[PDB]
């Protein structure tokens, strides 16, 4: 699985934005009609959500954030990523138990229950989150390829020679076997 | 091949409805009882006559199900028309025209033109959906109305010339 570049990261936040901006209009419009206005807003979260992974993906394309592995240590890829931290974060780990906290923090916590505990959490939220943002990368990515492909079904079935339209015809087939594989990987998603 | 107009149609609302059945009425001049259902999308293309004018017709038929709508919003981009069908026998199908009318407001262009469709009319005897309380909810939003069988061809045809005649005035 190829990564998301720059550019189609940047295409789908600006989808999801503008997406999220016609949400909030008709939350307004239907205002008082406590069922669809229900329903929009939990749109609307869903839609936020991915836009604040999909925000994750940019810093980390940016320097921003940094991709390390389960003790913290610097990784090249997302394959190989268990976080995405920030410059002003690290690691601490011990036997098993792992501590997300602000870079030169440890004396501060260190016999602070309740600071002891935020890191543990903190560190626990960032790893299954990046796995989160790992599987929706790959939906965003599969997703991309298919609309790229209705771009192109398009004209070739414009055309009248039987080629590029039987083309298109098995386009279209192809199509639709990723609409199987995507709905599959949106299934695990859901498990998460 | 030439044409005069060219507009992109959909066809959405539930499973099992007939989006499909409608689409190869009015596109190959068929029917089948055997089901598949839809994956992702069919496309169609289809010339008609409309006032002298030839109309070169794009039609999308989409998923009734949910599972498979994951990329709804590309199939709207450039979408003139708009055909929401329920059928006649089923009333959960008419109840949700009412979500599938919001996912229009959400998607498409501002201008979009509308159409609803009630299928499978040649059910007479099974028909819970009044036609009265059809057109009066199709009215209410300035959206035509018809009743269609793709089993027996009717108003098929009528029903995209409807949608045609709708987006060329606008334009
Ligand atoms: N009696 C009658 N049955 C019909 C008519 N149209 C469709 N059906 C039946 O309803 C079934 C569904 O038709 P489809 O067009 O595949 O339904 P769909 O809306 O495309 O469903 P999905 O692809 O799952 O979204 C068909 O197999 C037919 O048996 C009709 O005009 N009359
Ligand atoms: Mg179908």
């Amino acid at each position: 699985s190829e990564e998301l570049s720059l550019s189609e990261i940047n295409e789908k936040m600006k989808a999801f934005s503008k997406d999220s901006e016609k949400l909030t209009q008709l939350m307004e419009k239907h205002k008082g009609d406590e069922k669809t206005v229900q329903s929009l807003q939990r749109e609307h979260h869903d839609i936020k959500a991915k836009l604040a992974n999909l925000q994750v993906l940019h810093d980390a394309h940016t320097g921003k954030k940094s991709y390390v592995n389960e003790k913290g240590n610097p990784v090249s890829s997302l394959k190989d990523a268990h976080l995405a931290i920030n410059k002003d974060q690290e690691v601490v780990e011990h036997k098993g138990q792992f501590y997300l906290l602000q870079k030169g923090q440890w004396d501060a916590i260190k016999n602070d229950p309740a600071a002891l505990e935020k890191a543990q959490k903190d560190y626990s939220q960032s790893k299954h989150d990046l796995a989160t943002i790992k599987m929706e990368a790959l939906i965003h990515k599969l997703s991309l390829e298919m609309e790229k492909q209705l771009e192109t079904i398009n004209d070739l079935i414009m055309s009248t020679d039987p080629k590029e339209n039987e083309e298109a015809t098995k386009l279209l087939h192809k199509h639709n076997g990723l609409n199987l594989k995507l709905a599959n990987l949106q299934d695990m998603l859901a498990v998460h | 091949p030439e044409y005069d107009y060219l507009f992109k149609l959909l066809l959405i609302g539930d499973s099992g409805v007939g989006k499909s059945c409608l689409l190869l009425r009015f596109a190959d001049d068929t029917y089948t009882e055997s089901y598949i259902s839809t994956i992702g999308v069919d496309f169609k293309i289809r010339t008609i006559e409309l006032d002298g004018k030839t109309i070169k017709l794009q039609i999308w038929d989409t998923a009734g199900q949910e599972r498979f709508r994951t990329i709804t919003s590309s199939y709207y981009r450039g979408a003139h028309g708009i055909i929401v069908v329920y059928d006649v026998t089923d009333q959960e199908s008419f109840n949700n025209v009412k979500q599938w009318l919001q996912e229009i407001d959400r998607y498409a262009s501002e201008n979009v033109n509308k159409l609803l469709v009630g299928n499978k009319c040649d059910l007479t005897t099974k028909k819970v959906v009044d036609y009265t309380t059809a057109k009066e909810f199709a009215d209410s939003l300035g959206i035509p109305f018809l009743e269609t069988s793709a089993k027996n061809a009717t108003n098929v045809e009528q029903s995209f010339m409807t949608m045609a005649a709708e987006i060329k005035k606008r334009m």
